């Protein structure tokens, strides 16, 4: 195992005299995926710029001047490789998979798109109506509204707060220009990543970036990458209800540190141990997770899920469950209890499992190629460059009990929570109580 | 204490010259029981204007607290044997006599035998010692049958629509008015404990010397009042009766598609 | 609700304590100590308090007052018996009381 | 659609002069609640007496 | 000589149920006619007195109204049960009749 | 920074919390019986016997 | 303390009266509290085996 670890090839690493860094893991697969990933979100949008980089996202595909529509879409298909992408608050990217045997090519088409789109006057105003329906379908979702409404509060009055797609009327009328706008303000090489990992050797790629990526910079600025404005939490809550709906969503979390910081292991491992439910389980018996098991002895919910969500400089560690209009008050309470248990009580034998259960993730985190290439074009656009599992390992290898408490407790005990909660939540108590459920008579 | 004519009077004295601390609590007894009237009756007060008296039940109750926190209070007075004490006793008691027929008789047996001699104070003490612990009894059914039905609430429109768990709020709020109306019974137990007392009760009872003046405690007055507006003996007692029994007709003379009289500035002033 | 006894706050109270209430139909005689108790001491709190409204509390008066109590105040003489005995009626049953119970497992 | 909606402004409003943006709101409140439990820790400690 | 049309505004804006925003309907004290009354009301009137209802209660809970625009005006107050309270009250004397 | 001291020392853990309120207790107990003595038999100079004591007792 | 102040004597009468006449009141509230708990479950029986059989 260790071996196996230690066998696990280097990622190869390079910056341009553009700016742009291109990184890979060669393995052998005939198959491979590469793609960009860039340092933008809707973070980085405006009151009136909110949303260009989702109506962005739903244009990149649809053609280039170099090569329209109807042509981009048949010479992908055309040699079986796979387009697709995404984008958060803070973190963007278009990926292709193809056999590596098209490095050059996908490489290729990659650059033609984040440089130059189309933007078909024509083609906008139709996604335009496409997102607005796309939008009210993401809408009956209670399960990312709730989310979005967590983040709207717990980041309140500040770029965090705004939700990726955006509202209907920035939609409704963001302008060709707008887009063009968000284009060449934030897709610029020293904030670009292309990474790949399959067949593919290195310098095959560099080269090939480093000739369709003719980036030129001139003046400081260009060279140079913005730093965020802060964002500040705010211990609060936002309740969305309708005993109309079957059941109801809660969530509640905590502030958490951001990439960068370390801790986020063992806050990580600590997540591990509270785990996650979901009636498809098979297990009144299971280990820990006393949250799933109460939540099995006592019907206590639907499913949960335990997460930290992190940014550059902030996230989000908490929780959020599914529930069953009569059994919202009980679930939060036992849950709300773990967390205060994890940071005052939590025991080895515990954080030991903990850390092996997220070790297997934390693997599984890598099964395939288009998940690696996720990781290299991550890692490096967040923390500065790769963490290798050999190195993970270690990080998370040396949590012990004390560990946890210490910090989990460092960033949960008598802090003001963020909760939200869409759905039939009359029987959800009030904040001052679900905040005095944030300390343990000890 | 101890409950005789003979040392009545004096075991009080006793209590609170001899007795550490013996004078404060007397005081706070004493001046305890208006700010329990004081309060009665702004609790009364309050429901018979948000028409919390419409939740019949639990408001009869409340009548029958009143009742009873009255009796423990009159019956409870006399203890420390002072004029008042014993002429109030004399007085008061001896009204049932109007009662046609079976009348002397009660009264005639209600106290000793012929007149408020020891074999009262005795049944008196007694029976102040027990009605409490009965008030408390009953206190247990009010609030029983109040939580059928939510809290009412001043606006008097169903609450439903958004209640809030009482102790996180409510606790911390009625225990801030606890020590709001907790400070002045202070004050004026501590600084004019006789600011409401009769100091004609700091002569020991003597049947000899009828004070002029006999009236009931301030909190009693109102009634003592209605008693003695009515000429014919008979008819004074009925008004007198009548004038705290009304109560439990309240609910039948509500005539508002309102509850509360928040929104009925005409009855506001009547009120 | 139909019955009205099943529905009233304070009946149902009742209703689920004197009536309906669920009792298994092999209980023995041994079980007729818990209602005596009671009924013992609605009886002592009965007899008491008409008893206590004719004692005096003071080392001067005291064992006069009973006296008195027994051979001034009509039937005084019985009230005072069937308290003083009846303590012990009520210890007699606390005690065949708690034995069922230390027999039958009760305790559990 | 639920994107259409924002948590109004407490800023000034109610927050205490800690609370506005591009700050972070923890270095600030562990003093926040220093205050607040302080006052309960003297009531019941006034109580006590 | 002095309209009741005159009077009615008087005490519309003397009761004073409007500065918290809710309708004359909003107050009318829920007995058993007004519970079925309102169960028959229309889901959209319903859930619409249903916040106007708690936004009072909010108002009042602060100690604080509405601000003068905002005051639903005599004129424009919605009797939006009364019709359904009415046939209620008829069915019911139609059968509380019958039954003698 | 006291406040911020106050809090993490004291005020955090339920423990902490308690065991103030008592060594708060004593502490407040001692400077404010002094304090409102003086403050009261300052207001009464020459009345209370503490002060005519000496007369009697000699003086 | 217990009784008045150096013996059994006047002081501790009137205590002991007093207490005498509170105590039972006392019985009977707590007798209150015993049946409640009783009722949780339901009564015990001599062969001592579930009676839900036929109550
Ligand atoms: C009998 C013994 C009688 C004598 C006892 C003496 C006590 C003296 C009375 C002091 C009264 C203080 C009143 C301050 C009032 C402040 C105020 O004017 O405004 C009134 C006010 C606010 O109006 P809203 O419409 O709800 O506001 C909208 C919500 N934001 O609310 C006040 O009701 C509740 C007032 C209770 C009145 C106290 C009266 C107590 C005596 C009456 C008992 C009568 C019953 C019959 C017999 C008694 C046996
Ligand atoms: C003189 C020396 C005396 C020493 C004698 C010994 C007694 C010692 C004191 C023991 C008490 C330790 C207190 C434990 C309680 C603290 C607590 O757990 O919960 C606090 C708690 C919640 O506040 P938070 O800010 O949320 O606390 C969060 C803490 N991180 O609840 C506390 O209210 C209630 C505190 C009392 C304040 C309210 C006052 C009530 C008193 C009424 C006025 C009447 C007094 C007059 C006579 C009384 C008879
Ligand atoms: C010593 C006896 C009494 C005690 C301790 C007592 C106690 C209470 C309590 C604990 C409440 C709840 C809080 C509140 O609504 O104020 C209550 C409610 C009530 N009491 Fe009393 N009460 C007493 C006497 C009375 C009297 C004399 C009346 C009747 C004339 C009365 C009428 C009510 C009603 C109607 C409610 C209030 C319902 C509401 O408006 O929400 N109570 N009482
Ligand atoms: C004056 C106080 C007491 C009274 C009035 C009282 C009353 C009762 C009553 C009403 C019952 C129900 C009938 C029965 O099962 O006998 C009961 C049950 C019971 N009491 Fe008491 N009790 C008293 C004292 C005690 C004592 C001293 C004990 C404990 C040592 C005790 C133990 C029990 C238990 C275990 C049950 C019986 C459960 C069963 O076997 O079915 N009781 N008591
Ligand atoms: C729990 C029920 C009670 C028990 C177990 C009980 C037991 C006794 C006992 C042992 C005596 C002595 C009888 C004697 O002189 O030989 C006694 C006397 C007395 N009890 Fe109780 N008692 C009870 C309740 C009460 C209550 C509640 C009152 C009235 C409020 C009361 C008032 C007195 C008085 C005045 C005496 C003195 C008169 C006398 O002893 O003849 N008793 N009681």
């Amino acid at each position: 195992y260790a071996q196996a670890l230690q066998s696990v090839p280097e990622t190869q690493v390079s910056q341009l005299d553009n700016g742009v860094r291109v990184a890979s893991e060669q393995s052998s697969q005939p198959t491979c995926t590469v793609g960009v990933w860039i340092d933008a979100g809707s973070r980085y949008e405006s009151e009136k710029n909110n949303g260009a980089g989702y109506f962005l996202e739903h244009l990149a595909f649809k053609g280039t001047k170099n090569r329209p529509q109807n042509a981009l879409e048949k010479e992908v298909e055309s040699m079986g490789a796979h387009l697709n992408a995404y984008s958060s608050r803070e973190h963007t990217a278009y990926y292709i998979k193809a056999l590596s045997k098209d490095v050059p090519k996908a490489v290729e088409l990659l650059a033609d798109i984040v440089q130059n789109c189309s933007l078909e006057d024509s083609q906008i105003e139709k996604e335009r109506d496409v997102i607005v329906r796309e939008l009210q379908e993401n809408d009956t979702s209670m399960r990312e509204v709730v989310f979005n409404y967590l983040h709207a509060t717990a980041f309140q009055g500040t770029g965090l707060a705004q939700s990726v797609e955006g509202p209907s009327e920035n939609i409704r009328k963001l302008s060709r220009a707008d887009l063009t706008e968000y284009l060449s303000t934030h897709y610029t090489a020293p904030r670009m990543v292309l990474a790949a990992a399959g067949g593919v050797e290195h310098q095959q790629l560099l080269e090939l970036a480093q000739k369709h990526f003719g980036g030129v910079p001139f003046t400081y600025d260009d060279d140079a990458v913005p730093t965020l404005s802060k964002c500040r939490f705010t211990g609060s809550q936002i309740r969305h209800r309708e005993d109309g709906l079957p059941l109801a969503h809660v969530a509640i979390a905590v502030e958490g540190p951001g990439w960068a910081h370390p801790d986020l292991v063992a806050l990580q491992v600590a997540n591990a141990i509270i785990g996650h439910y979901d009636r498809t389980y098979g297990g009144g018996l299971h280990s820990s997770s006393p949250l799933a098991s109460i939540a099995v002895t006592n019907k206590l919910c639907q499913s949960f899920q335990t997460f930290s969500i992190c940014y550059s400089e902030t996230g989000l560690f908490g929780f959020y469950f599914v529930c069953d209009r009569m059994s919202i008050d009980d679930m939060m309470f036992v849950l709300q209890g773990q967390w205060m248990r994890l940071c005052t009580s939590i025991s080895e034998s515990e954080v030991l499992r903990g850390k092996n259960f997220l070790r297997n993730a934390l693997v599984s985190h890598l099964d395939g190629t288009t998940p690696v290439c996720e990781d290299i074009g991550r890692e490096l656009l967040t923390y500065g460059r790769r963490i290798p599992l050999e190195e993970w390992e270690e990080r998370l290898a040396e949590v012990d009990a004390r560990m946890v408490r210490e910090v989990c407790s460092k960033y949960i005990y008598d802090q003001c929570p963020a909760v939200a909660g869409p759905g039939p939540i009359e029987q959800l108590p009030d904040y001052n109580r679900i905040r005095s459920g944030m300390f343990w008579l000890r | 204490y101890t409950a005789d004519t003979s040392l009545a009077f004096s075991s009080v004295a006793h209590t609170c010259r001899n007795v550490q601390y013996g004078w404060l609590i007397r005081n706070l007894h004493a001046n305890g029981a208006s700010f329990f009237f004081i309060c009665i009756f702004l609790h009364i007060g309050r429901g018979l204007y948000y028409g919390s008296y419409l939740y019949k039940e639990t408001w009869n109750t409340g009548v029958i607290l009143l009742l009873t926190l009255m009796a423990t209070a009159f019956v409870g007075y006399v203890l420390p044997w002072g004029q008042m004490s014993f002429w109030g006793a004399t007085v008061i008691t001896n009204l049932f006599s109007a009662i046609p027929y079976i009348g002397h008789t009660l009264v005639e047996w209600a106290w000793g035998g012929f007149s408020v001699d020891n074999p009262t104070l005795t049944r008196f003490f007694a029976l102040h010692f027990l009605l409490p612990f009965a008030i408390a009894g009953i206190t247990i059914i009010h609030l029983t049958f109040l939580h059928e039905s939510g809290s009412n609430n001043p606006l008097g429109i169903s609450s439903d629509s958004d209640k809030i768990p009482f102790h996180p709020y409510y606790s911390f709020k009625d225990i801030l008015g606890l020590t709001l109306m907790l400070t002045p019974f202070l004050t004026l137990a501590l600084f004019s404990p006789n600011l409401l007392g009769d100091p004609e009760n700091f002569t020991p009872a003597n049947p000899l010397v009828t004070p002029p003046h006999i009236k009931p405690e301030w909190y009693f007055l109102f009634a003592y009042a209605i008693l003695r507006s009515i000429p014919n003996k008979l008819g004074g007692v009925l008004a007198l009766a009548a004038s705290v029994l009304i109560l439990f007709l309240i609910p039948f003379l509500h005539k508002s598609k309102q509850r509360t009289m928040t929104f009925r500035p005409l009855s506001q002033t009547l009120f | 609700a139909p019955n009205i006894r099943k529905s009233h706050p304070l009946l149902k109270m009742i209703n689920n304590s004197l009536i309906d209430l669920p009792a298994p139909s092999n209980i023995s005689a041994w079980w007729n100590f818990g209602s005596l108790l009671a009924v013992c001491l609605m009886t002592q709190i009965l007899t008491g308090l008409l008893l206590a409204m004719h004692y005096t509390a003071d080392t001067s008066l005291a064992f006069s007052s009973v006296a008195h109590t027994c051979r001034n105040v009509q039937y005084g003489w019985l009230i005072r018996n069937l308290h003083a005995n009846g303590a012990s009626f009520f210890f007699i049953c606390i005690f065949l009381h708690i034995g069922r119970g230390l027999y039958y497992g009760s305790y559990l | 659609s639920h994107t259409d909606i924002k948590v109004p402004n407490f800023s000034d409003y109610r927050r205490p002069p800690d609370d506005y943006s591009t700050k972070s709101s923890r270095e600030s409140d562990p003093s926040r609640k220093g205050f607040s439990y302080l006052v309960t820790a003297v009531t019941t400690l006034g109580v006590a007496y | 000589s002095r309209w009741l049309e005159g009077i009615r505004k008087w005490y519309y804006n003397a009761a004073g149920f409007n500065k918290y925003g809710l309708m004359r309907d909003d107050t009318i004290y829920e007995n058993d006619d007004v519970k079925e009354a309102i169960r028959r009301l229309p889901e959209n009137l319903y859930d619409d007195r249903m916040f106007r209802i708690k936004r009072a209660l909010d108002l009042n809970m602060r100690q604080q109204i509405l601000p003068k625009e905002q005051w639903t005006k005599y004129e424009e107050d919605v009797p939006y049960l009364e019709p359904y309270l009415k046939e209620v009250i008829r069915e019911r004397k139609e059968r509380e009749e019958w039954d003698k | 920074t006291l406040t911020a001291r106050l809090y993490s020392l004291l005020f955090r853990r339920t423990s902490t919390f308690a065991l103030t309120i008592v060594v708060g207790a004593l502490l407040f107990e001692r400077a404010f019986d002094q304090g409102a003595d003086a403050i009261y038999e300052h207001i009464n100079e020459g009345k209370l016997w503490k002060h005519i004591k000496h007369k009697y007792e000699n003086k």
